[PDB]
């Protein structure tokens, strides 16, 4: 049992009204049952994409959910992670 | 691909027979088959020699001359009877192929009978119910000779079929050919053939 | 160093039920992904093929298919035996490395609930102590099965390496081109009054490795936690670094990139 | 060992018809073959663990399906006459559950005998006659050799058989393994099968002995559409009796 570690970033520089890549890259937990959601202010981006499961040496697993997004001064985005590990879902919030 | 290159094989009753397979593929760690098919239809799995074995798989009647190096295992089959005229396929699955079998062109065994007192003869058989209708049969000819069919499309010649009674101990060759033709009679229904000279007539 | 393996994850919830994922990857880009419902391979590159035939990955893809068609199925079988607890997962990792001087090393290693299982060297038994008692007895069972074992040394140790040449050769301009990475600068809250974070991003750069530094001139200022390189699609890498300084130092401070697209032209963000 | 019902078959064009495949060994992989006529059986499918793993570009009108562990379904329909062959049914194990002996053995089930045909017209029950043994024979070889002949059939799906006194017989037996073509060069010629009994001269001398040959006919089912004056061709016993 390994709780997973998130970690949110955008590709490009946060800019207003460019378009940038939002990722959120949950590793190090299992097993391989978890749920991510991204998360625009509160409610769920439901065009986000992720990669094949996959495990480092250690056998814990690891993903990232990336979607297309416009960052702007009003709007809010993090990640939800739900596994079995955690008894509540977690929230991460973008920085910027 | 496994290449029989034999169109037929004949040997006499309680001989020996090598039937022969070469298969080109390169790869090691395969598994060799040899499948019986008689006449009715179905395959009957017959002998299996795996590549690393280091010995040749033998069973039953059937041997096996399986030479890893010049790629080819020939079936022998020792002391064979009439029941072993069939169809015989070489096939071959690979460890890391198709898991499914690749059958080999195959090659037709037709065992013959040891015709002890051979006795040519054609003799005219007559219908039961209506009497002008007629076939007539030759029979206790010797094994090697063959019967072809007619160059005529009209008169009908059956194969050399071998003819086996477990109560006499007692086997015959025999052929029978029938046609509609008013002109057709066996006098000279084999003339197509070769006969012996000495074939009775009634 | 450039080591190809495919890998396999299957979860076991109860008697009947068990799912299987699959997919192959160069170092850790995905190169073939698996749709084990249809039982087929997905080739999500040009180059995925190598120098291989198609009729020869033709082969490969229906063995791989065969395998994984059955897994599921003969482990729910032995489960009764070794006593299995209901739900658990079963992962696998098995592929060629190319050593540096030309020296290919294959590898095969399964694993349990996350615990180490067995390994096979000179394709033989290797059962990890964390596996532990029925580890040995399942590999023992498994030696016994001789044709299983000449198919995983027939792929280990003589078509994976030819596999590995194939694609390495022929992805070759997907492999080793270079580009240049963007960076940034930005600040973040830290603990102790007085005190801030400086955090300087580098990002869409390949290949993985790279020199990221927080300087001030040449002083080669210390301090500094390099994060773990996160991956981002596109197949590029981003990677922060922090610093953490009390306030007025931050003058004459700067964030120095180097890395191999950049030929010698290292990128200097000032603070 | 595998069943393979039903043993013969005659289709249509338009007409869906189900070929099933049943052992109960429980091997594991189930296979599908397809022999024409004089061919090494070629591969169809195969199926491993109730699951489709091998489809060799069979066309669209062959639906494979594997409802159990123990079965093999075939749907056909809407077939062409080229689709005219013998179908294997295979079983063999697989990994894991074969045992120490890795080979793999198939084993392979009797065939279905699929003729298919674009006009119905063309089937017709054989007309069989017995032919009386000579009185050259019984002098000179002290042996009478009875000749049964089954003429004017199609398909050529037949099943030859004597009966002596009501009870069938395997001694002194003879067939000819195929049929012979009635009208060669025609893709529609009638077949012609013969066969040959032999026993001792005192046997069919005797005035209260029965002689039967009794051709079993593979044709039409009941449920096929038949539209001529002609009688429906089913499958049927044709037979023809002797007296000593
Ligand atoms: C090109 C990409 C490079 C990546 C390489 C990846 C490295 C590892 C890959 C290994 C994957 C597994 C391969 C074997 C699985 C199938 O081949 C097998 C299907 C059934 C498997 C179900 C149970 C699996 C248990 C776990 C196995 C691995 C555990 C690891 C141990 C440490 C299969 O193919 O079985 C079919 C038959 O194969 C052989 O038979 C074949 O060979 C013999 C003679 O050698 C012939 O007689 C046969 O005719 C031929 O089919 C086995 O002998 C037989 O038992 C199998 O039934
Ligand atoms: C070419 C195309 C390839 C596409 C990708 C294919 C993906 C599927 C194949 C994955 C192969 C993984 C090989 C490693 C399997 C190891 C399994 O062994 C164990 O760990 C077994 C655990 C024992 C549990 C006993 C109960
Ligand atoms: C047995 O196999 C070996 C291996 O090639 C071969 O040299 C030898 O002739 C075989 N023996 C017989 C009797 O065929
Ligand atoms: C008869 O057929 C056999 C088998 O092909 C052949 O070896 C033999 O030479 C033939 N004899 C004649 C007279 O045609
Ligand atoms: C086999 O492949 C052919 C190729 O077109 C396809 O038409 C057919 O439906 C396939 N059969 C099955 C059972 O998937």
């Amino acid at each position: 049992q390994r709780t997973p570690k998130i970690q949110v970033y955008s590709r490009h520089p946060a800019e207003n009204g460019k378009s940038n890549f939002l990722n959120c890259y949950v590793s190090g937990f299992h097993p391989s049952d978890i749920e991510v959601d991204l998360l625009k202010n509160g409610e769920r981006i439901e065009k986000v994409e992720h990669s094949d499961l996959s495990f480092s040496k250690d056998w814990s697993f690891y993903l990232l959910y990336y979607t297309e997004f416009t960052p702007t001064e009003k709007d809010e985005y993090a990640c939800r992670v739900n596994h079995v590990t955690l008894s509540q879902p977690k929230i991460v919030k973008w920085d910027r | 691909k496994i290449t029989q290159t034999q169109p037929g094989m004949f040997v006499q009753e309680k001989e020996a027979v090598t039937l022969d397979c070469t298969y080109d593929t390169s790869d090691q760690s395969y598994g060799l088959f040899w499948y019986k098919q008689p006449s009715s239809g179905e395959m009957i799995f017959l002998i299996y020699q795996g590549s690393y074995d280091e010995q040749n798989a033998t069973e039953g009647r059937y041997s096996l001359n399986f030479q890893k190096a010049r790629k080819s295992a020939n079936l022998v089959i020792s002391a064979s009877q009439l029941g072993d005229s069939a169809m015989y396929f070489c096939a071959m699955r690979r460890n890391t192929g198709r898991r499914a079998l690749t059958f080999g062109s195959g090659t037709r065994l037709q065992v013959q009978p040891n015709i002890q007192n051979p006795d040519p003869a054609v003799y005219q058989l007559r219908d039961s119910k209506s009497s002008d209708k007629f076939v007539c049969l030759f029979t206790d000819f010797d094994s090697q000779i063959n019967v072809s069919q007619s160059k005529d499309s009209d008169v009908y010649i059956t194969d050399k079929c071998v003819l086996d009674m477990r109560s006499m101990d007692f086997k015959s060759n025999s052929a029978v050919a029938w046609s509609n033709k008013s002109d057709f009679t066996c006098a000279n229904a084999f003339n197509n053939s070769i006969i012996p000279e000495d074939t009775f007539f009634p | 160093p450039t080591s190809f393996h495919v890998i396999q994850t299957s979860s076991f919830t109860n008697s009947t039920w068990a799912q299987t994922q699959g997919s192959g990857w160069l170092d850790d880009l995905q190169i073939h992904g698996w749709d084990s419902d249809s039982g087929t391979a997905i080739f999500l590159k040009p180059w995925s093929k190598g120098n291989f035939s198609d009729k020869e990955v033709a082969e490969l893809e229906e063995i791989f298919r065969v395998y994984i068609f059955g897994f599921a199925r003969e482990v729910q079988d032995f489960a009764g035996d070794f006593q299995m607890k209901y739900p658990f997962e079963i992962q696998g990792i098995a592929g060629c490395e190319l050593h540096s001087g030309g020296a290919i090393v294959s590898f095969l290693r399964g694993a349990l609930g996350g615990l180490d299982f067995l390994s096979v060297k000179n394709a033989s038994c290797v059962p990890s102590p964390e596996g532990g008692s029925r580890a040995q007895k399942f590999c023992a069972l498994i030696i016994q099965y001789q044709g299983i074992m000449e198919t995983v040394r027939i792929l280990l140790y003589e078509t994976c390496p030819r596999y590995l040449l194939g694609v390495l050769n022929a992805g070759k301009a997907d492999l080793q081109r270079q580009v240049k990475p963007e960076a940034w600068l930005s600040s973040g809250p830290s603990p102790g009054p007085g005190r801030l974070q400086l955090v300087c991003h580098v990002s869409g750069f390949y290949p993985k490795p790279v020199w990221v530094m927080w300087m001030r001139g040449e002083q080669e200022q210390q301090g500094t936690q390099l994060g773990d390189i996160l991956p981002n699609a596109n197949w590029t890498w981003y990677l922060r670094a922090t610093l953490d300084v009390a306030d007025g130092e931050a003058a004459g401070l700067s964030c120095r990139v180097k890395h191999s697209s950049l030929e010698g032209q290292d990128i200097i963000l000032y603070w | 060992e595998v069943t393979q019902t039903p043993k013969h078959l005659v289709m249509g064009m338009t007409n869906k018809k189900s070929l099933k495949c049943e052992q109960h060994m429980g091997h594991r992989a189930m296979y599908w073959y397809k022999q024409k006529a004089k061919k090494p059986p070629e591969l169809m499918f195969v199926y491993s663990y109730e699951k489709l793993s091998i489809n060799e570009s069979v066309p669209s009108r062959f639906s494979p399906e594997c409802p159990n562990s123990s079965l093999l379904n075939l749907h056909l329909h809407a077939l062409q006459p080229e689709d005219s062959a013998l179908y294997l049914c295979a079983s063999s194990h697989l990994g894991l559950a074969g045992g120490i002996d890795g080979t793999d053995t198939q084993y392979f089930g009797p065939g279905t005998r699929l003729t298919v045909l674009e006009d119905l017209k063309n089937v017709f029950p054989p007309e069989v006659a017995v032919f009386e043994p000579s009185k050259a024979e019984i002098s000179r070889t002290q042996k009478a050799t009875l000749v049964c002949l089954a003429t004017g059939f199609y398909p050529p799906h037949v099943e030859l058989s004597w009966w002596v006194n009501g009870k069938e017989v395997h001694d002194g037996v003879c067939t000819d393994p195929q049929p012979l073509k009635e009208q060669p060069a025609l893709n529609d010629s009638r077949y012609a099968l013969s066969s040959r009994l032999r026993v001792s001269a005192t046997f069919w001398q005797d005035p209260r002995n029965h002689f039967r040959c009794q051709v079993q006919f593979y044709g039409l089912s009941e449920n096929d559409e038949w539209t001529q004056d002609r009688a429906k061709p089913v499958t049927q016993i044709v037979s023809a009796e002797a007296w000593g």
